């Protein structure tokens, strides 16, 4: 599922700029 | 046609009121922009309460002594700023903040400097960022997401009329105040730019394809970013993601996006027009400007004036745990702040 892919991506936390 | 005479005249009159409002808003902005205020408080006017976050400076909860008001104070080490080569961004951020005025923009109440530091004193919103609420709830329903999106649309309409490009839209930068309304907070990447600019900046998930592709770009990158934000609010995850930024960029330029099956047709159509790689077709960048967005079917039930007036009942109020609810934030090592005069000419304008 897309949601599970989102979790597996490692980018569910706060995201830094630049 | 789609509109009979009555509805057409109503919309016509509403759009003339917007222009008249923006003309006066540009006047108020330009005067504060050409003559910025400085040194409107001093450090001894406040009681330090809690370090709430810490590079290039810290952020602590302060309490005004003569008023009792709580404020979020951005403390910036001048030497660290000079070393990180952040003089212009720091100067420009404060200059924008002291000049703008809009219901959904955080307000800079005071600013000052001493021999060691720069201080930016913002009104304190204990609600906290949209990011944490979005991750907790999972995803917002479309009426809930639409209420926030409408506030971003108006804010971008205001900012773009001032030739300001925001460039860092994301749930992390959006706070939910005690009435449940949006406060946009961080202006560190905003730039007053009439035509194009070229700086590679923003957050990977929210980067418009023309930024990734190293061409010049204009305010239309903010409307793309709105598309990302709406999608993320209504999905719970952003339209483009992967393990590493490089693979995010590949999906962004591909011109393909997929939608959850619970997205309404009206939402998908709005998002296809915002997340549009082709700048000649991106809503917000066309002849009718922002009106293609405001008149889209997904916003049919949106009363823009009532939103602007804050007369719409927010769909969500964060738990009002007092004007000093430091219990929602992580605990930081309460490092003191010393002052010994360094970097004088670099910050003359601050």
């Amino acid at each position: 599922t897309t949601y599970a892919d989102f979790i597996a991506s490692g980018r569910t936390g706060k995201r830094n700029a630049i | 046609g789609h509109m009979g005479n009555a509805a057409a005249a109503k919309k016509g009159s509403e759009q003339e009121s917007v222009k008249e409002f923006l003309a006066k808003a540009k006047e108020e902005f330009l005067k504060k922009w050409e003559s910025p205020s400085q040194n409107t408080a001093q450090l001894d006017h406040f009681d330090r309460i809690k370090t709430l976050g810490t590079s290039f400076g810290r952020v602590m909860l302060v309490k005004h002594k003569e008023t009792g008001n709580h404020y979020a104070m951005k403390i910036l080490d001048k030497q660290k700023v000079v070393k990180l080569k952040q003089i212009e961004h720091t100067l420009n951020e404060k200059r924008i903040l002291q000049a703008v005025n809009f219901p959904f923009l955080v307000k800079l109440e005071f600013s000052f400097k001493d021999n060691s530091n720069l201080y930016m004193v913002m009104e304190y919103v204990p609600g906290g960022e949209m990011f944490s609420h979005l991750r907790r709830i999972g995803r917002f329903s479309e009426p809930h997401a639409r209420f926030y999106a409408a506030q971003i649309v108006l804010t971008f309409e205001y900012l773009h009329s001032l030739d300001l490009i925001y460039r860092d839209l994301k749930p992390e930068n959006l706070l939910i105040d005690q009435q449940g309304y949006i406060q946009v907070t961080d202006f560190g990447f905003a730039k007053r730019v009439k035509g194009r600019t070229w700086t590679l900046c923003g957050t990977p998930e929210y980067l418009a394809p023309e930024i990734i592709l190293s061409k010049g770009y204009n305010k239309a990158v903010d409307w793309w970013a709105l598309g990302v934000l709406i999608y993320e609010m209504a999905a719970g995850y952003p339209p483009f993601f992967a393990d590493q930024p490089i693979q995010i960029y590949e999906k962004i330029v591909s011109g393909k996006v997929r939608f959850p099956s619970h997205f309404s047709s009206d939402l998908k159509d709005l998002l296809r027009n915002l997340l549009q790689v082709d700048l000649t077709k991106r809503f917000g960048n066309l002849k009718n400007g922002v009106n293609d967005i405001k008149n889209h079917k997904w916003f049919a039930t949106t009363d823009w004036i009532a939103i602007y007036q804050r007369k719409v009942e927010a769909p969500f109020i964060p738990k009002f745990k007092g004007p000093g609810d430091t219990s929602n934030f992580d605990d930081y090592e309460e490092e003191e702040i010393r002052v010994s005069e360094k970097c004088g000419k670099e910050f003359t304008e601050f």
